[PDB]
């Protein structure tokens, strides 16, 4: 029941890549 | 393959890189782990002597690539000159007596090696571990 | 084969008789069965077994039983609070099972020992968390449990039992609760939480007295030192403007072009920094 | 012979005892001389 | 994680081979055959 | 090439080449004596059957045809290198015998030492002592010199002793050690004496008519001893260039006699070395360990 | 170094290499045999775990489960050493797991074979002797207790009471003396280290007299065909052939 | 003990295993309760094989008590291995089962006829069960390996799950 | 009543002098079957039963050893209908083992490193008058 509304089902957080990632975050809604 | 080859020290800096754990030679994450083969009877001489009173010779390869030193903590060592616990020990001192019966002929008589020590058969506390209860009952 | 431990664990006698089943529990965590090791830590001991499988120790950097980092001691939560967060891993049912299959697959093609991509982030540390990490061994974690006839006030083996006879902790206190789960995942852990408490008052960055001020007042100096001391240790932070010193109260003031540097030798030297053998104290004006 | 290793292990099953004392040496990542009693290493 | 359930089809059968013999038509006839 | 020997279930205690470097012969705790083929594919022939004890020290007479064995039974049997049959049993210690030399050029001789603090010389055609020496500490290594007039004894008192065939007298003390000796060895030429000791001291000591007076010709640096306490042996190289002795840190270690330094410290065992020898003829070791495995190292 | 200091080292070493070296420590040594327990250890046992329905018991209800798997082969042990009808009480070897869960009779009844049809040849005679003499022979109702009647305990009725005579028979002292004294012991000539090979019970050897007095005494099962002539075509070759040609020998097999 | 955790540990609380080891039902079972409580082959052929130790076994246990005789019991026994097929039910889940059955049968006809021969009559007090109980062990000796696989997978599947795989 | 004696001979002539102590242990022996296991654990619910066990062939095994008041025949008869023990009686005919419990406290097998348990191990060796029982059998200190 909680794998998916509580926790990420299954995460694959992307692959990193001559690029920086770390700085960007996202708005709500 | 010689000891001037196989022995010779990794060439200059040293990098900061690996923390004091990373730093070490591992096999297996928590540190390096590997075969031994040490004659089982000396192995329980040790561990014996070391649980009893402190002091057991210590196992180390490399710790100065040669070693001098015992490891325990060693107010018996010194005390005691290493008695193993198979060795007969110099002194004895202060047995402790268990009342016995062992001609079997008596019946409820009878104790054999089921001796039941002579010598060992609070209401301060008998109070706080009430109110602990009572505590834990009132949060139920 | 062997597991992953804690010093602290695995006792304080160097001779150890270590005992092995080769699926012997579900790990309470990514649920699977593996390999478990007993063996006793002492005298007065416990008997302790592995609580988790190999895997998720190597995942999240822990002692199989303590579930402590193994550089730091440090609950989970704490470390995170100390570096990085975004390691995550799934919590949620199926994705827990499916994450551990994908990253065990990952683990088994690594070099073996290396705690897998946290380790690339895991050198960089020092921030706190090494000022509170502990120091020695703490024993008193594998004393044997409170014995429960005896907290009622009966226990009929008398001197005997094994288990401890004394006053149990209060169920009132936050600090009890302790899911293992939680203590995992970094999930609202009392322990952590208490640490993080504690890493607050550590008197140390604030500073900021007042504006531009690159003068460092520093006590315990002590009259063994020099000033070169000072000048090679304090030349990595950039262009000095200059350096009083005082003697007669061992107290010697410092000056740098900018106040950022100063907060930095504060920040690299309070209650850290020491050279000459001899604890060199920092403080503002 | 590495295939018939795996076969055996397989075949275990159909087929429903072992006997080794095997000790190891072992380096710990702590050390800091208070870990232990004070040994680089240690035996179990 | 392997399990311990069985079935009757799998026990063993037929654990030897036949090696082809000589005037079954064994492989070194053949290679010196026309 | 390495090459790795397999086959005692025990710990080895000690192995040895045979003069003319064609066959080992390897013993320890599983109470069998092991030959080997030194070369071909290194094979296992003949196993010697019959002691009840475990093997504490075998030798090779000078010819090769004869094997000795001190066992932990009381009993220091003479085989036949060529059949594998025991030749006979001295029985006469009656305590564990520690090693076993036996004198080459002279009229067949051997010398034991044992638990019960003797030493004894042995004629094996006599089935009987000929000298017994009470020392008042448990013995652990004894050897003849070249003349076969002395026997040099090694035991717990961290003395060396030599003593006198014919005035049965305690000759020469040698002090140095500051713990037991555990292994003792002659020169080839008769010149030098070898001594391990648990105070991790290799010692090399010159025997000869005349004397310096205090013999501690050089000293070497390496060797550990630890909690096993195991009886640990040395060897000399054929030609006396060399000098090897084993330890419990899982390394050979291999000096130059004259300079002292360190040519070869060699691992591949997982346990501690008891026996390290060298090949008659060329720069080969033989490496014996408690972790059952032999290793035949090549220079 | 002092005289006390080296008296004492010698100790020591001496005690050290007494044990590292001991004889038992010997290097295949294989020590001891798993000597057998008191009888009463196992009543108890099971009679405290009589349901494992005990809240207590937890663990062993999933291990007791677990042995099912064995049951059967425990019955036919327990099946093959039924008692014979000449004894009373047979008792018989018992391996029972630690916890409770599975009796198996770890034993097999080995006989003598010239013994054993004396034996049934004696109960032949005794049973056709009594169904004679008997005016009503009263025969057992099955099963013998009722579903809701629990399984006894041996120790609170059986063990206390009686055997109850046997079959046996009234063998004459005179003729039948040889085989007499020992006729109708559980396992004869057990101990005897003339008759038999020993506690493994195999090979017996007597003497013509032991012989010829059990054959007279088995000779109410015994064929008095000497010749090989009756079975002609009654044997098996004959009945090969008369399968293989699909016919039959008038009171043979088809 | 064993059938009983079996049936507990599949929570069928409706079912009853009474001392003869007859399963029974509580009561009239619904339809799921019916699916659900389906004993398989392995289950039922332990079952009744462990009936028919148990009237063994309580033969000679009436014996000890002193219920019985010597006779008596030797008849019984003899009763008991001929006429199997109708004092337990094996067969009703194996079916080859009768090939024990009939030799039981003719054995008794064989036995009885040369027993009975002279002044003794049809009457029930025969004896001399040995061929009769050879069979069973027979049996036993083959059955008792399939039955180690059978119940092996039954608890296997009980235990480890069902492999769930249409596979 | 009795053991239901095995043998149907009668016992041999020094019986009925030791007949009583072997009544009255053996009574002791049936109430301990009986005795139900309440706070008593479980590993101590055993105990009784070794312990008259033991009792019982020590009493066999003075009277023919050391008080010599015993022939071979009462003696072996008492081995065989089971009222001593063979085996523990051969132990303690041994030098080391004269005070044993049990034939499990020295077997090797049964504990999880083939050493025999504490129950053996001679107080001197544990030298803190630290306090024992043998989960196997409940002796203290056999030896
Ligand atoms: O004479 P009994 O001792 O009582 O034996 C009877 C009887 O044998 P006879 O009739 O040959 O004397 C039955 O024969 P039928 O009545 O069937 O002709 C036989 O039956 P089977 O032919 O099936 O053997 C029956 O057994 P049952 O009662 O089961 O049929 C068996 O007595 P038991 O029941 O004592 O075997
Ligand atoms: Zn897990
Ligand atoms: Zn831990
Ligand atoms: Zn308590
Ligand atoms: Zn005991
Ligand atoms: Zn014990
Ligand atoms: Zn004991």
């Amino acid at each position: 029941g909680v794998d998916y509304n509580a926790e990420i089902p299954f995460e694959k957080k992307p692959a990193l890549g001559f690029y920086d990632t770390s700085e960007e975050n996202y708005q709500a809604l | 393959p010689t000891y001037e080859t196989m022995f010779a020290p990794e060439f200059g800096p040293e990098n900061p890189f690996r923390t004091q754990q990373m730093a070490a030679p591992r096999n297996m994450l928590s540190g390096y782990a590997e075969p031994a083969h040490i004659n089982d009877f000396m192995f329980e001489q040790q561990r014996r002597t070391f649980a009893t009173y402190g002091y057991a010779l210590d196992p180390s390869l490399d710790n100065h690539q040669v070693s001098a030193k015992y490891i325990g903590s060693v107010e018996e060592a010194e005390k005691n000159q290493g008695l193993t616990v198979f060795e007969t020990g110099q002194k004895k001192t202060e047995k402790r007596k268990k009342f016995k019966e062992n001609d079997a002929s008596n019946i409820d008589g009878f104790l054999g090696p089921w001796a039941k020590y002579v010598d060992e058969k609070s209401e301060e506390e008998q109070k706080e571990l009430d109110e602990i209860t009572a505590k834990r009952q009132k949060k139920g | 084969d062997f597991p992953i431990l804690c010093q602290t664990c695995l006792g304080e006698n160097p001779y150890i008789r270590m005992t092995k089943e080769k699926y012997g529990k579900e790990c309470k965590i990514c649920a699977r069965p593996f390999t478990v090791f007993r063996w006793c830590p002492g005298v007065r001991m416990r008997f302790k077994k592995t609580e988790v499988c190999q895997t998720c120790s190597k995942l999240k950097n822990v002692c199989q039983t303590c579930l402590l980092d193994l550089e730091y001691g440090l609950p989970i939560q704490v470390r995170d609070a100390g570096l990085s967060f975004k390691d995550d891993m799934p919590k949620s049912d199926v994705n827990k099972e499916y994450y551990t299959q994908n990253m065990e697959r990952e683990i088994s093609n690594s070099d073996g020992t290396r705690p897998v991509g946290m380790l690339g982030k895991a050198t960089s540390t020092s921030d706190m968390l090494l000022k509170l990490a502990r120091t020695t061994p703490y024993y008193k974690r594998n004393r044997p449990h409170i014995c429960s006839f005896w907290v009622k006030g009966e226990c009929k083996r008398g001197e005997e039992c094994p288990y401890r006879h004394e006053k149990p902790t209060d169920p009132d206190d936050p600090l009890a609760d302790q899911n293992i789960k939680d203590r995992y995942y970094g999930i609202n852990d009392p322990v952590a939480d208490k640490l993080l408490k504690r890493a607050s008052t550590m008197p140390r960055l604030d500073p900021p007295e007042d504006k531009t001020i690159t003068t460092l007042y520093v006590g315990g100096l002590g009259d063994t030192i020099t000033e070169t001391d000072l000048r090679n240790h304090f030349y990595q932070f950039g262009e000095i403007r200059t350096i009083t010193v005082v003697q007669r109260q061992q107290c010697a003031f410092i000056q740098f072009a900018t106040r950022q540097a100063a907060e930095v030798a504060a920040e690299k030297s309070f209650n850290k920094l020491i050279v000459n053998g001899r604890r060199l104290n920092v403080k503002w004006g | 012979v590495a295939l018939e290793k795996s076969v055996s292990q397989k075949v275990a099953a159909a087929m429903p005892k072992l006997a080794p004392a095997q000790y190891i040496r072992y380096t710990p990542s702590q050390q800091g001389v208070a870990f232990n009693s004070g040994a680089k290493q240690r035996v179990i | 994680q392997l399990s311990k359930q069985y079935s009757s089809r799998d026990l063993p059968s037929h654990t030897k081979i036949k090696y082809r013999q000589t005037t079954q038509d064994a492989p070194e006839e053949v290679r010196n055959r026309d | 090439p390495i090459m790795l020997l397999s086959g005692h279930e025990g710990e080895v205690y000690c192995c040895k080449f045979h003069p003319n470097g064609s066959t080992l012969a390897s013993a320890g705790f599983d109470r069998l004596i092991l030959l080997w083929n030194v070369y071909g594919d290194c094979d296992n022939y003949a196993t010697l059957k019959g002691h009840s004890g475990a093997v504490m020290e075998l030798h090779y007479n000078t010819d090769g045809s004869m094997l000795f064995s001190a066992s932990t039974d009381k009993t220091v049997a003479v085989w036949d290198s060529e059949t594998g049959e025991r030749v006979k049993r001295l029985k006469g210690h009656t305590s564990f015998v520690n090693s076993c030399y036996p004198a080459r050029r002279g009229p067949q001789l051997v010398c034991t030492g044992s638990d019960d603090g003797t030493v004894k010389l042995w004629d094996i055609r006599k089935k009987a002592a000929i000298q017994t020496f009470q020392n008042t500490y448990q013995v652990l290594a004894v050897t003849f010199n070249d003349t076969s007039d002395q026997i040099i004894s090694g035991g717990i008192d961290n003395d060396i002793k030599v003593w006198d065939l014919r005035q049965n007298k305690l000759t020469y003390t040698m002090r140095g050690h500051a713990d037991s000796v555990t292994g003792l060895s002659l020169s080839s030429e008769g010149s030098y004496l070898l001594s391990n000791a648990m105070d991790n001291t290799v010692r090399v000591w010159d025997v000869r008519p005349f004397a310096p007076k205090e013999r501690c010709v050089k000293i070497f640096q390496g060797n550990v001893h630890n909690f096993e306490k195991n009886l640990l042996r040395c060897s000399w190289s054929p030609d006396g260039s060399k000098i090897a002795a084993g330890s419990a840190d899982r390394f050979v270690y291999v000096w130059d006699t004259t300079s002292r330094r360190i040519l070869y410290k060699l691992p591949g065992h997982a346990g501690s070395i008891n026996e390290v020898a060298f090949h008659p003829d060329e720069p080969i070791i033989i490496s014996a360990s408690s972790d059952k495995r032999l290793y035949m190292g090549e220079i | 170094m002092s005289e006390e200091k080296l008296q004492e080292k010698a100790r020591k070493w001496q005690q050290l290499q007494a044990k590292r070296y001991a004889e038992k420590r010997k290097f295949g040594f294989v020590d001891a045999q798993k000597e057998d327990m008191p009888p009463e250890h196992v009543r108890k046992i099971i009679r405290d775990h009589g349901d494992m329905t005990n809240r207590k018991f937890r663990h062993d209800k999933r291990v007791y489960l677990g042995a099912l798997k064995y049951m059967p082969h425990a019955v036919l042990k327990l099946l093959e050493n039924m008692p014979m009808p000449w004894e009373q009480i047979r008792d018989v070897p018992v391996l029972y797991h630690i916890t409770g869960a599975i009796s198996f009779v770890n034993e097999i009844p080995w006989v003598i074979e010239p013994v054993y049809i004396s034996q049934w040849g004696s109960m032949w005679i005794m049973m056709r002797r009594e169904k004679r003499d008997r005016r009503h022979f009263k025969r057992m109702r099955f099963p013998p207790f009722d579903d809701e009647e629990p399984p006894l305990d041996y120790a609170d009725n059986i063990l206390d009471v009686e055997p109850l005579e046997a079959i046996q028979l009234e063998l004459d002292p005179e003729e039948d003396a040889p085989v007499l004294d020992w006729f109708y012991d559980h396992q004869p000539l057990r101990d005897s280290r003339k008759y038999v090979n020993g506690s493994t019970y195999q090979r017996w050897q007597f003497t013509l007299p032991m012989m010829s007095t059990l054959y007279r005494l088995a000779n109410q099962l015994l064929t008095d065909l000497v010749d090989d002539n009756y079975f002609y075509l009654f044997d098996l070759k004959a009945f090969f052939t008369s399968k293989a040609l699909n016919m039959a020998i008038p009171g043979g097999p088809k | 003990n064993m059938l009983n955790l079996l049936i507990h540990r599949k929570n069928l609380n409706y079912l009853h295993l009474d001392y003869n080891f007859n399963l029974k039902p509580v009561k009239t079972l619904t339809t799921k309760e019916r699916k659900k409580s389906r004993f398989g082959n392995a289950f039922h052929l332990c079952r009744e094989v462990l009936r028919l130790t148990k009237l063994v076994v309580d033969s000679h246990v009436q014996y000890r008590l002193g219920n019985v005789d010597a006779f008596q019991l030797a008849d019984g026994l003899q009763y008991i291995f001929a006429h199997v097929g109708q004092l337990t039910g094996m067969y009703r889940y194996k079916y080859k089962l009768m090939r024990q059955i009939r030799m039981c049968k003719d054995l008794k006809h064989l036995i009885y006829y040369r027993f009975n021969t002279g002044p003794v009559g049809k009457g029930p007090g025969c004896g001399f069960w040995a061929a009769g109980w050879r069979v069973w062990l027979f049996f036993m000796r083959g059955i008792t390996p399939l039955l180690e696989r059978w119940l092996g997978n039954l608890l296997a599947r009980q235990f480890e799950g069902r492999h769930s795989k249409g596979v | 009543m009795p053991k239901v004696k095995r043998s149907r001979k009668a016992p041999p002539d020094g019986w009925e002098l030791i007949e009583p102590t072997l009544d009255e242990l053996d009574q002791k022996m049936r109430e301990a079957e009986t005795e139900p296991h309440e706070g008593k654990r479980k590993v101590e619910s055993l105990w009784p039963i070794f312990r008259i066990h033991h009792q019982k062939t020590r009493y066999i095994f003075d009277l023919f050893y050391k008080r010599k008041a015993i022939s071979r025949e009462l003696y072996e008869y008492c081995i065989k209908e089971g009222y001593a023990d063979k085996n523990l009686i051969a132990k303690w005919k041994k030098q080391g083992y004269e005070n044993l419990c049990c034939l499990r406290c020295i077997q090797t097998r049964d504990t999880n490193f083939g050493t025999n348990c504490i129950c053996r191990v001679p107080k001197s060796k544990l030298e803190v008058g630290r306090i024992i029982e043998c989960t196997h059998c409940g002796c203290r200190g056999c030896s």
